[PDB]
Formats: structure tokens, C-alpha cells, sequence
RNA sequence: GCUGGCGACCAUAGCAAGAGUGAACCACCUGAUCCCUUCCCGAACUCAGAAGUGAAACCUCUUAGCGCUGAUGGUAGUGUGGGAUUACCCAUGUGAGAGUAAGUCAUCGCCAGCU
RNA sequence: CGGAGGAGUACGAAGGUGCGCUCAGCGUGGUCGGAAAUCACGCGUAGAGUAUAAAGGCAAAAGCGCGCUUAACUGCGAGAC
């Protein structure tokens, strides 16, 4: 006989690009995510595909905040 | 009075996985004593004496005296870890009475 | 032969059997029990045969508690077949056994008769075993 | 519950104002009194306050469009001294109409830009 | 009711129930009328007849109620409406309990149809009224086949004894 | 001392039970004249005033009843080197989860009002 | 030539904006309507939904409704994957 499986999609290369304590310039992408695993904070923008990017020069920082416990990523100038 | 278990001080250098395995090879069982008004105390007891105490049923519902040096600690048995296969004792907790 | 009524997946990976059975090593449904001391696999037919042997000698005078269930499917290739062309077909179910795992408990029977029944049952199993009794701690 | 509904309605506007980082002109309506506040972007410092409970307007009805207009004039007067020019209005979950509308119009007449 | 209620029945309800605070007196909050035309999609006109009759009986425009979810057993699904209802408060509800207790009760074929029991347990009382005849309205001629009615009374009563006391003060038969 | 509004945290902060407040504030409460509203309803939204109330709700204080936080010791796992090959042992570094003792009825900012 | 499923589309609203609203499930009463139709109150709680397979997500809801509309524009584009 023959198997009816044997298919998979191409890789997408999702994940974090800039970690905490790193210096970034305006426009740098910080996180690539299929959903909102991380939420934008101060000086961080959100794209149509949920990508997070920097809107100002500074240093990246990660935190946990809010009632829901949402993880946030921000940039400190 | 019935149950008087001898013990020795177990310092920091005698704590951890390697030291515990060495003690069990030397036929000693580590144990901990905790309770109100005093900090936890780590001791080492003898396997034969602990087993003989274990055979007795009243040992679980009566008070027992652990002696290390001149110090005496009056406690009750709270927990007992056993090897899942051989069933030999491996560790003990004692609540100050 | 005991078998799951339903499952999410028909076929599962082989895996590896390591470690000890910290859970399920205590007597909780009876006074006397049989406990494994070396790791292995135990099949549904072996479970049934051991249960039958124990029940016959105890003369159905007490309760037998079975704490092993064959939940893991195992496949086999047809025969006279070359390598390749997909995974084989499910053929029987097993239960992984780690040292210290309890297999059968007996309640409401004399200790000597229960020990004799366990001795009869042990001759059917593929691993070493011992007998344990309930303890306070 | 009415207050919970009002807060849930006002939360979106408050969050957007915080994201925009603009000075906030907050208001509160009550059957008896109306209050107004002007808060900085950080949200921890109240730049300029006003209310109908002040001595000048206490003797009045304090619960109508005239009181709202007086409060708006007073808050605009205080804001001009404070030195804030550009502000963002915040209805705080109250429909922009009637007393709120009159208060906002009075502030605009006073000079606050929004 | 109306002024007579507010003037006299509040006072005797306070006296009868022996409640310290005046606000604790039970108050009628609303009455809801509900009627459903099952399988309306089949003929597509019983619904129009029903809304016309409801508008005639009550001085309020009824709202057509859509179905939620789809049920295979019946022909209904979320698409088309299946029933209508109205909610009455204020002077409207007052004149409503009024003319009901006035004209409808002497004419009911079987008196005491309303029962002391059947209360929901929270102080609210539900009644079912058979046929859309049995009110002051147009006669059998010039109207569509007969239809049922459901009325529900919600008050401020905190329990069944308070509710029954309120209905007895109003004049409910049972 | 006490009320309202705007803030930093998000259960050691929450849920449940009990007690109290209206002098000022909050809420309920009155009506459909003017503004506004209901896929029908002054139920919501909006307006004009205040006859009474703390009933409901809000706020404050207490209970650990729940919920939640949580040691120590031990165990599992694991990087490097060595010995074995049912997956373990020794040297060294590292070290959970669960469970136990114990703990928890939060806390800190800005503005306005009253006795 | 390992295990298990989808795709070769749909939508001038199923897009934009302003405003507004929360699901599903159970417990009590009522017409020919009862396991299961519509309606009133109460209990715990996202298990509802998101045009479509699954994953990651969704309270300022990304879920649901109404009014007005065409940014489903033109010329670009610091800086990043």
C-alpha cells in the first residue's frame, strides 16, 4: 500500500530578535510572533501581522504588568 | 522514654546529593527537625535504630527523644521517605513537640 | 483483554523506559500487595492470566484490585514485507512498568493464602517481584 | 451596574489618551454637582482643578447647564494661569451632550484648545 | 391602583408586612407580555397577525424576537423571527393591571385559574392566558386564528410571601 | 478623623460571613414641560429639582471559613571527566515539581470637601 | 514510501470611522411548545464566538449591533526581518 501522510509547510523563522539590555534604533523589529505573546509598551509599535517594532532609539526592556498578567516589551530612551 | 534515638550534627559540608549518598553507603540516614521558636536542625541517625523504632506502632503516635551531644530534642515523626523498590528508609522529618 | 474504549491517536512512538515509580508504590486498597522490582512491559493477556491464577487459588473469597492498565498500543509489520511503506498495524496493547510499581492488591483474604496466590501468579510474569504489606508510614 | 458600565466605556478613551501622551481634561457628572480636573500625561499630578462646590458657585443650583458653564469658565481661567495650552477632553464615560457639552464649550471659550 | 395604590395600599402593605424601612415595601417593577408564533416561516403571515393583535391590545409597538442557534428537531434557526414581546412600566403598567383586574376577571370562564403557587421563588409571578380573545378587542370576525399569551409580573418582593401579599393587596383572585 | 475623584501595583492584595456611616459627599428617590433616548419600554441615556430614606448599593472594621503565598531538609533531572550498557555508578558543579512547617483580611502617591 | 489534517476561495460589506453591547451552560414558572422553540429572575463561570483546517492569540475585546461613508487612495519612505 501507501501512506496518506507526508506533507509539511516551509519554516517561518518566528521568535525574538532583540533581547533585554540591547540598544535599538527606530524601526528595528524586536519580536516576530503569530499571536500577541508579547504586548507593546512605551515607544513600541504593533504591525498588521502582530510584529513588534521600535519607534524610538533606546534600550529594550521586558516586563510583566497588568491585571491579566500580560507580558510587555518596551523601549527606554 | 521508650524511644531515644542517637544522632550527630550534619553540617553544611555533609548536605547535598553526593554527601547524602555517601552517608547512606556508610549506613546513615539524614533527617531534619523543625518546629516553632527554633530554627531547623539537620541530624544523622543510624539505620538499624531507625528501623527498630519503625517496627513499633506506638512510635508514630508517641513522643520521641533525639539526643545529639548533651542536647535533647523532644519530637514526633511527621514524614518518612522510602526507596520505591527496596523500601528502605532514606530521610525523615520531625516536628518539635 | 483490557483495552481502552477510545483514544486520540491510533499509533504512538516507541519512547524509552527510565527512572523509578515514586507514584503508585504505596498500598491503598488492601492489606497485602505484589510489587515489581525491575522495569519492563506487561501485556493484557499476562494481566488476565495472572488475575485468573490469583482468583482461582483464593477461591473468589476476597477482593482483587488491579492497578495496571494496558494503555499503550504496539504495532507490528505484516511478515515477508520489506522495510518502508509506512508504520505497521496495531496488534496488541501493553503497560509500561517501572521498579516499585504495584500490580495486584488482595483484600479480605488470609495472609498465607494471599502470599501463596501471589507466588503462583509470579510464575507467569516476565520480571522479578516481591510482596508488601500496609504500613503506617 | 451603572458605574461599572461607565468605567468600561471610559477605559478605551483613557488608554488612548495615555498612549497619545496628552494632558487630560477629565470631568465627572452628578445629579447635584459637576467636577473638572486637568491632569498631566504621567497621571500622578493634577495640574488644575475645579468644581461647583467652590464658595462662589455653591449657593447656586449646581446641577444644570448654567453650573456646567460656570465650572468650564472657572477651569479654563485656572488652566490659563497654569500654562497648559493643548489638552485632550475626556468624557469619562458620560455621553458628550448637555451639561458635559456646555462645560466643554465653556472651556473652549475660555481658551483651552481641544 | 395609580394614586389609590400610592396613597393607601403602600400604607396597609407596610402595616401588614411589619417592615421597618418604608423602602422595603414591595413594589411592582414591570409586566412583560410574550407570545411566540412557532414555525412562522411556513406561512409567513401569522406573525403579521400577531403583531397587529399585540399592538391592538397593548399601547406599545411589539419587538419581533429572532431565534438563537439552530435546532434540527424544529424548523427554526437564527435567521427568521419566532416570537414577540413587550415590557410595560410606569403609568402604562398601572392602567394595565387596572383595566385587567377591572374587565378581564369577571369574564374568565374558570375563576381561580391563577394559583397561590407557581411563583418563581424570587417573588415574581408568571401566568399563561389562553387565546387572544378574552380581552376587550375586535371580535372573531376580521382577525386571524386564535393565539395564546404569557404575562409575567416582576416586583420588588424579596420572596413568595411578600409577593402573595402584594397580589392580595392589589386584588388578585388567588 | 471622614467622603469623592485621578494615579503606582495586580490575591501576603481576592471570595465568603458578620458590624457601622449619612452632619458634608454618594446612591436611591420625583416628572415627561424644554435637550436626548428605546430595533417596544424615562429599564438604560439625557434634562428640571429635592418632598424622604440608608431599605438596595458604595465605603470602612473584624473572622482565616475558603482562596492565596510559602520555607528547611530530602528526592527526580542535568554540564564536564571516568566506569558500565535497561540506563545506572563515582569525582565535581548545579538543582526542580509535588508534599510538610509557617505566613496572608495589602500598600504607597496627587487634588477638593466637611465636623 | 514517518504520525495527523487543510488549500487552488469568499466579502461593496464580511472594509473605514463614531457610538453602543457581551457569550455559552445550569436552577425555578408559565399556550396546542415538549430532551430541545420564544419570555422573567437567580447560580457558578469563558467551557461561546471569531466565513474556512490547525497553531498562536482576542476586554481599548480581534466577539456582537446601528448611523454615515469608500483610506480596498496617489507620490513616496528613515529603519529592520
Amino acid at each position: 500500500g501507501s501512506t496518506k501522510n507526508g506533507r509539511d509547510s516551509n519554516p517561518k523563522m518566528l521568535g525574538v530578535k532583540v533581547y533585554g539590555g540591547q540598544t535599538v534604533t527606530a524601526g528595528n523589529i524586536i519580536v516576530r510572533q503569530r499571536g500577541t505573546e508579547f504586548h507593546a509598551g512605551a515607544n513600541v509599535g504593533m504591525g498588521r501581522d502582530h510584529t513588534l517594532f521600535a519607534t524610538a532609539d533606546g534600550v529594550v526592556k521586558f516586563e510583566v504588568k497588568g491585571q491579566f498578567g500580560r507580558r510587555y516589551v518596551k523601549v527606554e530612551t | 522514654a521508650n524511644f531515644v534515638l542517637n544522632a550527630q550534627a550534619r553540617a553544611e559540608d555533609k548536605q547535598g546529593k553526593g554527601a547524602s549518598r555517601r552517608l547512606r553507603r556508610e549506613s546513615l540516614v539524614p533527617a531534619i527537625i523543625y518546629g516553632g521558636n527554633a530554627e531547623p536542625v539537620a541530624v544523622t541517625l543510624e539505620l538499624r535504630e531507625l528501623v527498630k523504632a519503625l517496627e513499633s506502632n506506638v512510635f508514630f503516635e508517641e513522643v520521641v527523644e533525639i539526643k545529639v551531644g548533651d542536647k535533647v530534642e523532644n519530637v514526633k515523626i511527621q514524614a518518612l521517605q522510602r526507596h520505591p523498590a527496596k523500601n528502605t528508609p532514606m530521610h525523615a522529618d520531625f516536628k518539635r513537640a | 483483554m483490557l483495552q481502552p474504549k477510545r483514544t486520540k491517536f491510533r499509533k504512538v512512538h516507541k519512547g524509552r523506559n527510565t527512572g523509578l515509580a515514586h507514584r503508585g508504590s504505596t498500598v491503598s486498597f488492601g492489606s497485602i500487595a505484589i510489587k515489581a522490582t525491575e522495569r519492563g512491559r506487561m501485556t493484557a493477556r499476562q494481566i488476565e492470566a495472572a488475575r485468573r491464577t490469583i482468583s482461582r487459588r483464593i477461591k473468589r473469597g476476597g477482593k482483587i484490585f488491579i492497578r495496571v492498565f494496558p494503555d499503550k498500543p504496539i504495532t507490528e509489520k505484516p511478515l515477508e514485507v520489506r522495510m518502508g511503506n509506512g508504520k505497521g498495524n496495531v496488534e496488541y496493547w501493553v503497560c509500561e512498568i517501572k521498579p516499585g510499581k504495584i500490580l495486584y492488591e488482595i483484600e479480605g483474604v488470609n495472609e498465607d493464602l494471599a502470599r501463596e496466590a501471589f507466588a503462583l501468579a509470579a510464575a507467569k510474569l516476565p520480571f522479578k517481584t516481591t510482596i508488601v504489606t500496609r504500613t503506617v508510614m | 451596574e451603572k458605574k461599572q458600565s461607565r468605567l468600561r466605556r471610559a477605559k478605551s478613551t483613557r488608554l488612548h489618551i495615555r498612549a497619545l501622551g496628552a494632558t487630560r481634561l477629565c470631568v465627572n457628572r452628578t445629579p447635584r454637582h459637576i467636577y473638572a480636573q486637568v491632569i498631566s500625561a504621567d497621571g500622578g499630578k493634577v495640574l488644575a482643578q475645579a468644581s461647583t462646590l467652590d464658595a462662589s458657585l455653591r449657593s447656586g443650583t449646581t446641577g444644570n447647564i448654567e453650573a456646567a458653564t460656570k465650572v468650564g469658565a472657572l477651569i479654563a481661567e485656572r488652566a490659563k494661569a497654569a500654562g497648559v495650552t493643548k489638552v485632550a477632553f475626556d468624557r469619562s464615560g458620560f455621553k458628550y451632550h448637555g451639561r458635559i457639552k456646555a462645560l466643554a464649550d465653556a472651556a473652549r471659550e475660555g481658551g483651552l484648545e481641544f | 391602583l395609580k394614586a389609590r395604590y400610592n396613597d393607601e395600599l403602600k400604607a396597609k402593605l407596610q402595616e401588614e408586612l411589619s417592615i421597618k424601612n418604608v423602602m422595603e415595601i414591595p413594589r411592582i417593577t414591570k409586566i412583560t407580555l410574550n407570545m411566540g408564533v412557532g414555525a412562522a416561516a411556513t406561512d409567513k403571515k401569522l406573525l403579521d397577525g400577531a403583531v397587529a393583535d399585540m399592538q391592538l391590545i397593548a399601547g406599545q409597538k411589539p419587538v419581533v424576537t429572532l431565534a438563537r442557534k439552530s435546532i434540527a428537531g424544529f424548523k427554526i434557526r437564527d435567521g427568521w423571527p419566532i416570537g414577540c414581546k413587550v415590557t410595560l412600566r410606569g403609568d402604562q403598567m398601572y392602567e394595565f393591571l387596572d383595566r385587567l383586574i377591572s374587565i378581564a376577571i369577571p369574564r374568565i370562564r374558570d375563576f381561580r385559574g391563577f394559583s397561590a403557587k407557581s411563583f418563581d421563588g424570587r417573588g415574581n409571578y408568571s401566568m399563561g392566558l389562553k387565546e387572544q380573545i378574552v380581552f376587550p378587542e375586535i371580535d372573531f370576525d376580521k382577525i386571524d386564528r386564535i393565539r395564546g399569551m404569557d404575562i409575567t409580573i416582576t416586583t420588588t418582593a424579596r420572596t413568595d410571601d411578600e409577593g402573595r401579599a402584594l397580589m392580595r393587596a392589589f386584588g388578585f383572585p388567588f
